[PDB]
């Protein structure tokens, strides 16, 4: 059928932007406890 | 070719 | 059957986007409390 090739591909489309986007969150949650590791220095 | 995540849980949650 | 092979397919990606988004909600609540110490700490040091 087609309605579930479009399903797969939108699935699959999203999968991709989920890893991208989890790499771009870790950088970001890595800073901000290089931050904390930083302020309790103090 | 479709990837989960690293770990089921967030580390940390 | 391609048919088959394609559905299989598509459960294993829906599968894998609810992961990653279980993963990431729980992400979100551990960053709240990340950014909570930082202006706790913030403060505490001036």
């Amino acid at each position: 059928i087609h309605e579930m090739e479009i399903q797969l591909k939108d699935a699959l489309e999203k999968n991709q932007q989920w890893l991208v986007y989890d790499q771009q969150r870790e950088v970001y949650v890595k800073g901000l406890l290089a931050k904390i590791f930083e302020l309790e220095k103090k | 070719q479709a990837q989960g995540p690293p770990y089921p849980t967030y580390p940390g949650y």
